[PDB]
């Protein structure tokens, strides 16, 4: 389901990090496959020259930790009316307690010794869950 | 701007919200609808320092941001029945020691 | 506007809006106006309400969304406290 239209109509889009976090772009390439850009350092904004109905979502660049453009998981460059860039507001989501929890415990703990804690082994594999773009991907093709 | 607030006496702790130029005197309002002490049985403290009921919540330093819902500014309350009793804050738990595998 | 009690380990009285604790489904649970917890200390549950003030306020804004804070001290307890409230 999940892959760019080669429209080939260009969209002057302005990727505007309003996150704390590193952000990595991923444009859905021709086949779907997530396709990394240069990363956005935390607070700041580029004006991109991408195509209407091209596929994005943005990621922590460090972490792959899932973001939200404009409120939602996909952007979509619609076409530029009055020379006005299209804006891509990438903002930190209302993480659950538990997840934003994993996420601080992974980015102290290394890999290998997540197996090494004094907790449930329900919660050793919720750490070694990292968020995968692919997995998610494949997530979200389904109803 | 909203600001976001615990006040602390003793082992008692509220979280509430405000706006900046709210007052002190009606956060002194809303302890009384919870504790059942009126306003002139309280005292409303920013680090041990009294605060004017007639100052707003920016003016005592109490922003949207330093007064921020995941980090809410502690606000110190002691009651009166001759004179006011010493800001007793009750203290949190301690963290114990990061394991090994977390330095 | 109604509130609710949130009793910790060592006896701390924690009182938030009810509509901000029924964030928590485990919480949502025992209610459906004091609730004690028996497991979960002060130096967590104090984090846990301020969770619940970070989302009820940035849950559905347009407005820039920031961190929600955690100290590595208290991390692998808030962590199993998160997963018993479902929140
Ligand atoms: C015709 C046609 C052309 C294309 C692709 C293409 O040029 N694309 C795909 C997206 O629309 C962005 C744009 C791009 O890659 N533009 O160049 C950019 C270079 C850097 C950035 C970024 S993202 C963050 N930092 C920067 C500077 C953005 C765009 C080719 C890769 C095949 O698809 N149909």
């Amino acid at each position: 389901v999940l892959r760019s239209v080669n429209s080939r109509e260009p969209s002057q889009v302005i990727f505007c990090n309003r996150s704390p976090r590193v952000v990595l772009p991923v444009w859905l390439n021709f086949d779907g496959e997530p396709q990394p850009y240069p990363t956005l350092p935390p607070g700041t904004g580029r004006r991109i020259h991408s195509y209407r109905g091209h596929l994005w979502l943005f990621r922590d660049a460090g972490t792959h930790d899932g973001l939200l453009v404009n409120q939602t998981e996909l952007f979509v460059p619609s076409l530029n009316v009055d020379g006005q860039p299209i804006f891509a507001n990438i903002t930190l989501p209302v993480y659950t307690l538990k997840e934003r929890c994993l996420q601080v415990v992974r980015s102290l703990v290394k890999p290998e010794n997540y197996r090494r804690l004094d907790i449930v082994r329900s919660l050793y594999e919720d750490l070694e869950d990292h968020p995968n773009v692919q997995k998610d991907l494949e997530r979200l093709t389904q109803e | 701007m909203d600001v976001f607030l615990m006040i602390r006496r003793h082992k008692t702790t509220i979280f509430t919200d405000a706006k900046e130029s709210s007052t002190v005197f009606e956060l002194k309002r809303i302890v009384e609808g919870i504790l059942k002490r009126p306003p002139d049985e309280q005292r409303l403290y920013k680090d041990d320092q009294l605060l004017d009921d007639g100052k707003t919540l920016g003016e005592c330093g109490f922003t949207s941001q330093t007064a921020r819902p995941q980090a809410p500014a502690t606000v110190g309350l002691a009651f009166r029945d001759d004179t006011f009793e010493a800001l007793c804050i009750e203290p949190f738990s301690s963290p114990p020691e990061l394991p090994d595998v977390m330095k | 506007m109604m509130y609710v009690k949130l009793i910790s380990s060592d006896g701390h009285e924690f009182i938030v809006k009810r509509e901000h604790a029924l964030t928590s489904g485990t919480i949502k649970a025992m209610l459906s106006n004091e609730v004690n917890f028996r497991e979960i200390p002060s130096h967590v549950l104090s984090k846990v309400c301020m969770y619940f003030t970070y989302k009820v306020r940035y849950t559905n804004s347009s407005t820039e969304i920031p961190e929600f804070p955690i100290a590595p001290e208290i991390a692998l307890e808030l962590l199993m406290a998160a997963n018993f409230l479902d929140c």
